[PDB]
């Protein structure tokens, strides 16, 4: 356990963050897809 | 049919659903619970077991019946907002605006319900003179005031008002001319589901003529 | 010295909007208060 | 008077008698042809009256009068 | 609300012993967290979806709204 | 004095970071339910439940005041960062009326690049912006910004002395702390926050305004662009550069030491009211200002005497003297413990103090759209809606808070030994007539004001405009109120009040309509910053709500603090607390009793209060002084049009949309409401379609603070009994357990949602409205 | 073409929603200066924009009259990217989210370790969710508690 990261408003909240930031790189990555292509 | 249809149809699906969950909810735990597990002893209609325990603010199945009023009124509200749009996007020839903004919200807000208001609002004005619909305008800012007077019974609860009558009850009995006229039924505060009671009628006249004055003049204004 | 109480148990101030005696006249000669009226004269003046 | 032309002479509920009434809203709810303020129907009773057979004002004061006398039968 | 009323004052748990009505008593957490699902599944969605297609209407972007046929009730 | 400060009172550890809730008993048991996460924020800045020592709360207190002041310097950075880095200030210098200000943009991802107004685009800032409505800019123009080089040595600055705020928050707790009896000698805190903090305050800040700002506003009037000396019109070196601008009296300093004032009668003036050029104050105006009450307050700090080894120092007044000098015969003993009420509670001082910023906020809000006092500010509509908006609400939380830390120094900090028959004794023994005559007057305004609109909503139903309270109809003419008009208005010429003004306090007491050179896509000069405001029926009626609204927030909080401790139903509610749900439903029912739910009712009746008040002023600015001079004739046209009111003969007559449309509901919501909330609901797909989203979102906030306002938690209790279930089914089990929220807390949450909601929503449409037209 | 619901190779508003928003762009660029960084996110706006409704044209989006795709829910296997694969990504990561946090509580048991989380507790118990249905289904096929 760690100081000040193992908080859960911390690990909670650069939960949220990395997960819309990795999201965020999927739908540029992906081009902001509406559907998956299958052709 | 199209996909505004199909949201507005779960949106329908959602309101009936948890109107259902409040009320089968309020029938199946009025018996007893775990916060509360002798609560048939105590009626129907009850306000609380008091502060202990946590908190019993709502417990009895009357106040989930209560609840269950505003979840139908929304509910209700949602069906006929859309039948509403749907017809009268049919009967002014311009379906495609149904069925380009029924997706979004602000379609709703702006071409349904802002752009639906104008025969209405404009029933009585400073500039036109009045027309039939002046009627249901006053009726539109009556329900407008009766469901926010509501507000003050739903929102500001009893003890206030116990406080503020008993400052009441002393300017009456030191008030010279009129000590001499006295009550026969003390003055108190309106009890506590009765403050819910009474908040829950303005609320939903408030919104019975509020809607039926704007789907008859909306409707009526088209021409 | 201008507010005393009298009966301090009572909820009430004695005050010169309550005790000054030009006012004491006044409302203890308006005439639901002023002696020697029978209750209708009280009511017809008061009408009036 | 709406049998004769049941598409544009719109029903009507009932007169209007309220003395808090202005001109202008006297004028307001009077229709085209009307001796005074009215209130124009919208829960189709005509269209309601004239489905089930209803031609006369006496046929609907004979149904007024059956209807008093049957209410006061169940009171 | 009356089915509420009958379970305060008229439901006596002895004659109906074991019956339907006494096992929909005994399971009522089953009901209410069901219908919580139910109710909390769509909410999020409907809503979701709905705030999708105000986020897209904002940013100009009209052809990347979700729109879903009612395919069922079409056919 | 003699500033007695103990050394090291708290170890530097991170032993507590790892435990929160160690400041509080029961928090310091363990999370066992989820309340103690609502009870760990609630009782985080509440040092009165933590520690009993009054003297360690003080230096709490105190290390949050400088932890406060590094956070709003670190605030005061980031605006200052975003104008030096993503700004147009380089181009909005030398266009401030025809470019809009813009320091933040959207960056290429999910489609968020429509929001760039491309009416801020221009050299350096080439991709658009976010339109801002602070007024920073005009601002940063007046004080003598030209660069973002600049901006950015302020924005390092900002830091530097926000890192120096948080190192004198750690210093003055954990090294070196002081005592109560540092604190308790508020004499002389009076004596150097009114000659040091405010006087010199001012006194340097007249020494900017005369060296940098009077000069470089000059400049930037004259006509030359930002290719400007920053440098070398200064100091000594340069004093016939303070010539070659406005003429520095004769030669330098000397005539200050000699006496012969009257030479720097060029950069002092007493002229009067707004420049026509600018739509502004006059900065030599200005500076002699912040001069004279720079004077007068450094006056305000030699009152109060202190003590100390300097010896002919030593004269004045003693505050409790002062207090325990006026006592009357209908007031009994006065202001006798008032002294020791105020050096003995925080929360009394407090309540002041918010009464006293709180209504200097309002006070804000009005003289700065009254007098405009930035360069070509009141042309930019968006901003003076937005500014004064924005210091209204804040004024009005802040009113709130002095009624709440009225009611919880009446709850906890009271002493009956200290107040006996003092005004605070015996205001609570006729707090049921104070309340009541509160009661009296709040029904007599409410009837005779929303009635009238009430009346007017019927009348005109009705078809009866003669019958109306208006202008045409039953005239209600605030006499007392155009006569201050007339007297604020006439005195400034020759053989008046005030002999030597040349342009009068403000033209809106009723002289001359003000405008301004400005673009427009390629239009004429345009642009009333400023106009008179005219007072007729509908302003009666207005201001009167207005007083309604005051006085119910009043009666609200009043009523929280003169029967926090007891009442004829709980005598023993100060045992209770400041902050509990009820006592029960006996004595028929005891909800919101507590002083706590007064501020909470409260906060909804200052929201009713600011928004009618940002109401009025959004459409009244908007009627009656805002819009165009037209291109034939300079005639007046408004952002609104004039309507022709039907009258009941059959004519017309001319009046403005506030003059014939606000005096009913109806108008208010057609002509106000429905209609300038186009702009709002038709911005998607283009500049200003956050603030349609932010609507929406506040719309959806605003009614999601419901289900907390009008439920409670018995239901949501076990309706989580039915959830719990069937989280042990499947072996999920919390070992914190999942509770309903508490009544308390359950209204807080719904108070903040309908808060949150109802001026965010209101946010979104001014910005939105002001924006387009 | 379904009911309501033509594809987007034969529709022609999405032809104009098409070239009206291909043609705004390119009036965009034109009168822009091509050095300063405004054109260059244009340029990718138009390229991004060009595959985009070409993605919408070579995959079967569908759309009639208001040109807007359409997605058509049935288990259909043609139009098996409107549901289904982002149905078995959102059962795939929901589960590890819920899988993993269920295992977490029956791994700590502790009420510090809910607010102070335990990460050599917490991200293996992700890692665990990240193959969430063999160790999900055989405990279905076992049983979970015996609570009432
Ligand atoms: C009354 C209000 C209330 C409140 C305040 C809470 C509060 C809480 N509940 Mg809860 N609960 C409630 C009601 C409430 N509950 C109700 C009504 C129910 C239904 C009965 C539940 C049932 C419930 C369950 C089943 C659980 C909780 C848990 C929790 C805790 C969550 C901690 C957290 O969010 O951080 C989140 C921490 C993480 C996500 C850790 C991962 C972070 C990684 C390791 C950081 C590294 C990532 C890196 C930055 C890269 C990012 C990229 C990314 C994509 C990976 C929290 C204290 C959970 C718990 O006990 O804590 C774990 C839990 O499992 N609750
Ligand atoms: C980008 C799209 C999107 C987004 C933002 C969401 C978001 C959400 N969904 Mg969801 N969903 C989506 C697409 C999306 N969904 C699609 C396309 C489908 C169709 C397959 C679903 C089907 C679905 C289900 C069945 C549920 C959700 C639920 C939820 C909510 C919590 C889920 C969660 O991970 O928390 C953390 C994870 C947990 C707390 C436990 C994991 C539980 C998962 C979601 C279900 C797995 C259980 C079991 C194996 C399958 C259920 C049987 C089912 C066929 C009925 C959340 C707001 C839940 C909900 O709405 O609450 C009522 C929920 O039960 N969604
Ligand atoms: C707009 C206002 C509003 C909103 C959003 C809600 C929302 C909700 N109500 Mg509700 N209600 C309201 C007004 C509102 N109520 C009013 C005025 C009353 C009368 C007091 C009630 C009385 C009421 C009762 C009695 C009950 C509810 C329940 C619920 C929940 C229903 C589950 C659901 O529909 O789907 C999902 C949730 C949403 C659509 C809410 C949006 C959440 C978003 C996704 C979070 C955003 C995250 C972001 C980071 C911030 C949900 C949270 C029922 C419940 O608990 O169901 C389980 C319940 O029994 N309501
Ligand atoms: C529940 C309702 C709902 C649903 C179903 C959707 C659905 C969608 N939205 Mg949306 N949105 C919503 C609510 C919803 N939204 C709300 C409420 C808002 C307002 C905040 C938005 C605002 C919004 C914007 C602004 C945009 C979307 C976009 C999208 C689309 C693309 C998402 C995607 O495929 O990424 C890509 C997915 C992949 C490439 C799959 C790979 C996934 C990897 C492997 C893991 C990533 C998952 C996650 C981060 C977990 C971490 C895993 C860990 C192991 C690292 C999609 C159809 C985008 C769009 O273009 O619309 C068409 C977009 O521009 N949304
Ligand atoms: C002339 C000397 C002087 C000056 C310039 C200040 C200035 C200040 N004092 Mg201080 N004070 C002084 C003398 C002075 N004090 C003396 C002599 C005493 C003891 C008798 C105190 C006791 C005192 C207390 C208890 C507090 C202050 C606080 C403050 C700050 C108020 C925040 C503000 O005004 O916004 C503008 C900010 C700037 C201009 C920078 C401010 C910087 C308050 C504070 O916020 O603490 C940090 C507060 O807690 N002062
Ligand atoms: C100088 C200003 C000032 C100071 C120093 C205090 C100090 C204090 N107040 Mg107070 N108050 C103030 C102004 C102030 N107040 C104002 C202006 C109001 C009117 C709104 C109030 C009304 C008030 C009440 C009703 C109470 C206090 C209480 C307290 C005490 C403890 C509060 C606490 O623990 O923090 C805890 C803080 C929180 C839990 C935050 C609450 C959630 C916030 C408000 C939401 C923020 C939303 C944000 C602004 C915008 C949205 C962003 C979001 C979307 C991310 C503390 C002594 C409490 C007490 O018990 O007194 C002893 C209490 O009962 N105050
Ligand atoms: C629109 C809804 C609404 C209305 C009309 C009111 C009205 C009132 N509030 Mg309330 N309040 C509200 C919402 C509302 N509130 C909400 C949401 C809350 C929750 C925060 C509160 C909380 C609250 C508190 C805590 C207090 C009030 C008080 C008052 C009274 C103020 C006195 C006054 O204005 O004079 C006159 C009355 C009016 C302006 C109401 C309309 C009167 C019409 C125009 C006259 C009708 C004519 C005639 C009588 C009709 C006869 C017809 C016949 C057939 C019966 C007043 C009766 C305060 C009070 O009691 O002080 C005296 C008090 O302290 N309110
Ligand atoms: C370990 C986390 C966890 C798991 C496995 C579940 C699982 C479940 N929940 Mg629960 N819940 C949780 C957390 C969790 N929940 C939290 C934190 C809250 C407070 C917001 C709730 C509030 C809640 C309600 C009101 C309901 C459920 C219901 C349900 C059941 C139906 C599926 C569903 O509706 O999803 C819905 C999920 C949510 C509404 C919560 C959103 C997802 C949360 C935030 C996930 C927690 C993340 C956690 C911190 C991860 C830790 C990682 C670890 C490695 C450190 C299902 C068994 C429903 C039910 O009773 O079905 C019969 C029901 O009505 N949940
Ligand atoms: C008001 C004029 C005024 O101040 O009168 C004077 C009187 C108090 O004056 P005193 O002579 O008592 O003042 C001495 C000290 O208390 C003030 O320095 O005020 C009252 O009567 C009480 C207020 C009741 C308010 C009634 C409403
Ligand atoms: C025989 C008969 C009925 C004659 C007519 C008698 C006559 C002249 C007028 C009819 C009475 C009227 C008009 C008002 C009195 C009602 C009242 C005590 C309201 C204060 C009150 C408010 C405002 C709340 O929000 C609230 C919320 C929750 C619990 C309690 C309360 C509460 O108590
Ligand atoms: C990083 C981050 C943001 C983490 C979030 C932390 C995590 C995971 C969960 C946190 C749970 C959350 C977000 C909310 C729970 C609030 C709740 C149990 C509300 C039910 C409830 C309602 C709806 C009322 O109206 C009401 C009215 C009057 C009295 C009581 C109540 C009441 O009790």
């Amino acid at each position: 356990k760690i100081p000040f990261l193992s908080l859960a408003p911390i690990s909670g909240a650069l939960f949220i963050i990395g997960s819309v930031v990795v999201l965020a790189l999927a739908n540029i990555y992906a081009k902001y897809p509406l559907l998956h292509p299958l052709v | 049919i199209g996909p505004g249809d199909f949201l507005v149809h779960h949106a329908i699906a959602l309101g009936i659903h948890t109107t259902v969950l409040i009320l089968v909810k309020g029938a199946l735990d009025a018996r007893g619970t775990k916060l509360m597990p002798d609560k048939k002893d105590f009626g129907y209609a009850f306000p609380c077991d008091g502060p202990g325990r946590g908190g019993t603010c709502d417990i009895s199945a009357w106040d989930a019946f209560y609840l269950s009023m505003f979840w139908m009124l929304n509910t209700l509200g949602w069906i006929t907002f859309y039948w509403h749009w749907k017809h009268l996007a049919i009967w002014t020839d311009n379906v495609a605006s149904f069925n380009t903004n029924s997706v979004y919200l602000m379609g709703w807000l702006r071409d349904y319900l802002w752009a639906y208001s104008s025969p209405l609002i404009n029933g009585y004005g400073p500039s036109a003179a009045v027309n039939n619909l002046s009627v249901w305008s006053w009726m539109f800012l009556f329900g407008h005031l009766v469901w926010a007077t509501g507000f003050m019974f739903l929102i500001s609860w009893r003890g206030y008002w116990q406080e503020l009558i008993e400052t009441l009850v002393w300017a009456h009995e030191r008030t010279p001319l009129a000590n001499l006229v006295r009550w026969k039924d003390k003055p108190v505060a309106m009890s506590i589901v009765q403050g819910r009671l009474i908040g829950l009628a303005h609320f939903t006249v408030g919104y019975i003529l509020t809607y039926a004055a704007f789907v008859i003049a909306s409707t009526a204004g088209l021409s | 010295g201008m507010v005393s109480t009298d009966d301090f148990q009572v909820g009430t101030l004695l005050t010169p909007v309550n005790n000054s005696p030009f006012i004491k006249f006044f409302i203890n000669n308006l005439p639901i208060n002023r002696p020697g009226l029978d209750p209708f004269f009280r009511g017809l003046e008061v009408g009036m | 008077q709406w049998l004769t032309d049941p598409t544009k002479v719109k029903p009507i509920a009932h007169a209007i008698f309220d003395p808090h009434f202005g001109p202008g809203a006297v004028k307001a709810f009077t229709p085209e042809g009307g001796s005074g303020p009215v209130n124009i129907m919208y829960s189709g009773l005509y269209y309601f009256w004239y489905t089930i057979g209803i031609r006369h004002n006496s046929e609907l004061y004979e149904g007024a009068i059956f209807l008093i006398l049957l209410a006061a039968l169940f009171l | 609300a009356h089915a509420a009323i009958f379970w305060v004052r008229d439901y006596d748990p002895e004659a109906n012993k074991d019956n339907v009505l006494a096992r929909v008593l005994a399971h009522k957490e089953a009901i209410i967290s069901h219908l919580s699902w139910v109710s909390l599944f769509l909410g999020f969605h409907t809503l979701g979806l709905y705030v999708h297609n105000d986020v897209m209407q904002a940013f100009g972007r009209p052809e990347d709204q979700i729109l879903i046929e009612p395919v069922f009730a079409q056919w | 004095t003699r500033a007695t400060v103990d050394n090291n009172p708290v170890p530097t550890s991170i032993e507590k970071w790892g435990k929160p809730g160690w400041f509080e008993r029961s928090l310091a048991r363990g999370p066992k339910t989820t309340t103690w996460i609502w009870d760990l924020h609630a009782l985080a800045h509440d040092f009165e439940v933590q520690t009993s020592d009054r003297e360690d709360i003080a230096r709490k207190i105190f290390a949050a005041h400088f932890g406060h002041l590094g956070i709003v310097f670190i605030w005061a950075s980031i605006f200052f960062f975003y104008g030096a880095l993503s700004s147009n200030y380089a181009s909005w210098i030398d266009n401030p009326t025809g470019l809009r200000p813009s320091a933040q943009f959207a960056i290429p991802v999910f489609g968020q690049e429509v929001l760039n107004d491309p009416a801020t685009a221009a050299k350096g800032f080439e991709q658009g912006g976010i339109v801002m409505t602070s007024g920073l800019f005009h601002l940063w123009r007046a004080v003598g910004y030209t660069n973002q080089t600049q901006l950015l040595a302020t924005a390092v600055g900002a830091l530097v002395a926000a890192g120096l705020m948080f190192f004198g928050g750690w210093f003055h707790y954990h090294v070196r702390a002081p005592k109560l009896e540092w604190f308790q000698n508020v004499e002389s805190m009076l004596n150097h926050h009114l000659a040091g903090l405010l006087g010199l305050g001012s006194l340097a800040w007249t020494g900017h305004l005369i060296h940098v700002a009077l000069p470089v506003n000059q400049m930037l009037d004259k006509g030359m662009k930002a290719a400007d000396i920053p440098l070398p019109h200064e100091y000594a070196f340069s004093t016939e550069a303070m010539g070659n601008f406005f003429p520095s009296f004769k030669q330098g300093l000397l005539p200050f030491f000699t006496g012969n004032w009257a030479v720097y009668s060029d950069f002092l003036t007493f002229k009067g009211g707004l420049n026509p050029q600018t739509g502004s104050l006059w900065m030599t105006d200005i500076a002699h200002h912040h001069l004279a009450i720079a004077v007068m307050f450094i006056i305000a700090g030699h009152m109060y005497r202190t003590n100390g080894p300097w010896n002919p120092l030593g004269l004045g007044h003693s505050i409790k003297e002062i207090l325990e000098a006026h006592k009357g015969p209908f007031t009994g003993e006065g202001h006798k413990g008032l002294y020791e009420v105020l050096t003995t509670s925080w929360h009394a001082q407090l309540a002041i103090n918010l009464a006293m910023v709180g209504s200097l906020s309002i006070i804000v809000a009005h003289h700065m759209y009254a007098m405009n006092p930035y360069p070509y500010m009141g042309i930019d509509y968006p901003t003076q809606i937005s500014l004064f908006t924005h210091h209204m609400w804040i004024g009005g939380f802040l009113i709130v808070g002095a009624g709440a830390h009225a009611a919880i120094f009446m709850v906890r900090d009271y002493d009956p030994a200290v107040n006996q028959n003092n005004l605070l004794d015996r205001v609570l023994r006729h707090r049921d007539a104070i309340i009541s005559h509160l009661n009296w007057v709040c029904l007599f305004l409410g009837f005779h004001s929303f009635g009238l609109y009430v009346h007017n909503d019927t009348m005109q139903a009705l078809g009866r405009p003669g019958d109306m309270f208006a202008d045409w109809g039953i005239q209600l003419q605030p006499v007392f109120a155009q006569w201050i008009q007339s007297v604020n208005a006439a005195a400034f010429g020759p053989n008046s009040t005030a002999p030597w003004v040349s342009a009068a306090t403000s033209p809106v007491w009723g002289g001359n309509v003000l405008a301004l050179p400005a673009t427009v896509a390629g239009e004429v000069v345009q642009k009333i910053s400023i106009a008179p405001v005219p007072l007729g029926t509908a302003d009666f009626m207005i201001h009167h709500i207005h007083a309604l609204t005051i006085h119910v927030t009043i009666l609200i909080l009043l009523k929280g603090v003169l029967f926090a401790r007891s009442s004829r139903l709980i005598p023993d509610k100060a045992n209770l607390g400041f902050r509990f749900p009820c006592d029960g439903p006996g004595r028929g029912g005891t909800c919101q009793s507590s002083a706590w739910d007064h501020v909470f009712l409260g906060l909804f009746w200052m929201y009713n209060c600011i928004s009618i008040v940002i109401f009025h002023f959004s459409w009244k600015m908007q009627s009656d002084v805002y819009g165009t001079l037209n291109a034939t004739t300079k005639a007046v046209e408004h952002i609104v049009p004039s309507t022709d009111v039907l009258l009941g003969n059959g004519t017309t007559q001319a009046f403005t949309q506030f003059a014939a449309s606000s005096v009913n509901i109806n108008g208010w919501l057609r002509d106000f409401l429905w209609a300038q909330a186009a702009p709002v609901i038709n911005s998607y797909g283009g500049p200003s379609a956050a603030y349609g989203l932010f609507f929406l979102g506040a719309h959806f906030v605003w009614a999601f603070s419901l289900m907390f306002l009008f439920s409670g938690r018995g239901y949501w209790q076990e309706l989580i009994e039915s959830i719990v279930w069937a989280h042990n089914k499947l072996k999920i089990v919390p070992t914190i357990q999942p509770r309903a929220l508490s009544i308390t807390q359950g209204r807080a949450v719904g108070v903040a949602h309908y808060l949150l909601g109802g001026i965010v929503t209101t946010w979104a449409f001014f910005i939105a409205r002001f924006l387009a037209i | 073409p379904l009911g309501n619901t033509i594809p987007c190779s034969e529709s022609q508003a999405f032809k104009d929603l098409k070239d009206a928003r291909i043609n705004g762009l390119k009036e965009k660029i034109a009168a822009t200066d091509p050095a300063t960084q405004y054109a260059k996110d244009l340029t990718a706006s138009m390229e991004l924009w060009e595959y985009r409704y070409a993605n919408y044209e070579k995959n079967a989006s569908c759309d009639k009259d208001s040109g807007q795709p359409h997605l058509i829910v049935d288990g259909r296997l043609s139009h098996a990217g409107d549901f289904i694969i982002p149905s078995i990504l959102f059962l795939w990561l929901a589960g590890a989210l819920g899988w993993a946090g269920r295992d977490y509580l029956l791994k700590t048991q502790n009420a510090m370790d809910e607010i102070l989380i335990d990460f050599s507790k917490a991200v293996p118990s992700l890692v665990l969710g990240l193959a969430w249905p063999l160790f999900a289904i055989p405990q279905i096929l076992s049983g979970a508690i015996r609570d009432n």
